This record gives structure tokens, C-alpha cells and sequence, in this order.
């Protein structure tokens, strides 16, 4: 049995942490709802 | 149960002590989160039960109680904030610039951020905190990094 739990509200934060970069990939989508890279 | 609006963990019971499968967000009396977390399976909040309504293997979404609700959208060119709630770890908000998944359909929106996998549904916001879409359902690039597609429904 799976059960939810509240974690907090949904809000945005001025001065959270900035991290991560921004790739522009080529990507497949199949049937199953799985991505993959095209190359 | 609980129907207060926000970012709820995704529990299981059934495995070694109480495990984070994966989060979603609470709105207008509706649950949201990947079909991959609970794979189309009910859930408990508290005494109370909550079922599926609908929900899409492809898409990797399912909402319950009722109708998806979710219909913000990326800009395509400001700053996010996922959302994250990992497994026993508070939640925290992480800014970041979208990439994009170029697909033969179009183009969608992601975000090149490391979580485990139990962090799967936590909500991307834009700047009003209006959630754009659910983390969760990407790739795994050529240096062994994840990167999630910024994955939102239809609102009906
Ligand atoms: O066309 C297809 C490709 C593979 C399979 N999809 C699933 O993974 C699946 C089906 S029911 C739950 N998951 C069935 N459909
Ligand atoms: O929310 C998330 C973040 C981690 C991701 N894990 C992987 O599937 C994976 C396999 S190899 C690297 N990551 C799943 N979804």
C-alpha cells in the first residue's frame, strides 16, 4: 500500500541555489514512455 | 485524508522500512504525479483513499481524484526552480536554466539536475510558482549525467 506524506508548499524562492547547465539533445520517444538519445 | 494543497512524498511500506518511490503535487483537490511511481496502483493519505482517474504510460503521468490540472508552461527562455524532495531530505528549491529535448513532435523543455531516483514527480515551477511540469522521465548523456524532460499534461 503506497501512502503520501506533505512535503511543503509550492512556491518560488529568491536566492535558492543556481546550479545545472542547459543541453540542446536530439532525443527519441518510444511506446514504452522511455526517452533515448538520437545520434 | 490530506487535500491541503502542495508537494506530498510517495511512500511504500512493502519493501525494507519505509521507502520514497517518488513525490507529487496536491491542486485543486487533485493528485499528480509520474505513472512510473506508483504505476497506476491507489494510494492512502491518512484514512482516506485516493484513485486513479487518469493516466498515460507514454506521456509517464497519472492524476487522482480527479481530471489533470497542471497547464503552465515554459517560456523557453527564463530560469526554473525544480522543486526537489529527495528520499528523507527536506524539500529545496534548485534554480536552473532549461535545456531542450529536440524530438521528431517538437521540442520540450529539460533540466540537467542529479537526484535519486525516489525524487521522481517533484514539481518544475516558473517564477509566479505556477508548476510547468514533473521531474523525472529523461536521459542519461555521454558522461554518465541525468537530464529530465520538463514532463506537463493537458488540462481538459
Ligand atoms: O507499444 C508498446 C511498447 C511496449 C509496451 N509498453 C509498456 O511499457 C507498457 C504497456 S502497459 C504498461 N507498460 C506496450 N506497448
Ligand atoms: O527523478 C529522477 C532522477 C534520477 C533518475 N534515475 C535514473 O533512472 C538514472 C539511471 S542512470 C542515472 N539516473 C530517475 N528519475
Amino acid at each position: 500500500d503506497m501512502y503520501i506524506e506533505r512535503a511543503g508548499d509550492i512556491t518560488w524562492e529568491k536566492d535558492a541555489e543556481v546550479t545545472g547547465n542547459s543541453p540542446r539533445l536530439d532525443v527519441a520517444l518510444d511506446e514504452s514512455g522511455d526517452f533515448s538519445l538520437v545520434e | 485524508g490530506e487535500t491541503t494543497d502542495g508537494v506530498y512524498r510517495v511512500m511504500t511500506r512493502r519493501l525494507l522500512g519505509s521507502t520514497q518511490v517518488g513525490v507529487g503535487v496536491m491542486q485543486e483537490g487533485v493528485f499528480h504525479t509520474m505513472w512510473h511511481v506508483t504505476k497506476g496502483a491507489a494510494l492512502r493519505s491518512g484514512e482516506g483513499r485516493l484513485d486513479p482517474y487518469w493516466g498515460d504510460v507514454k506521456q509517464d503521468l497519472v492524476s487522482y481524484c480527479g481530471p489533470w490540472k497542471l497547464d503552465a508552461a515554459w517560456d523557453g527562455l527564463s530560469e526554473v526552480q525544480l522543486l526537489a524532495v529527495p528520499p528523507g531530505e527536506r524539500a529545496k528549491n534548485i534554480q536552473t536554466l532549461p535545456g531542450i529535448f529536440k524530438t521528431k513532435d517538437g521540442d520540450i523543455g529539460a533540466v540537467a539536475l542529479d537526484y535519486p531516483a525516489g525524487t521522481s514527480g517533484s514539481p518544475i515551477l516558473d517564477k509566479c510558482g505556477r508548476v510547468i511540469g514533473l521531474y523525472g522521465n529523461g536521459v542519461v548523456i555521454k558522461n554518465g549525467s541525468y537530464v529530465s524532460a520538463i514532463t506537463q499534461g493537458k488540462r481538459e
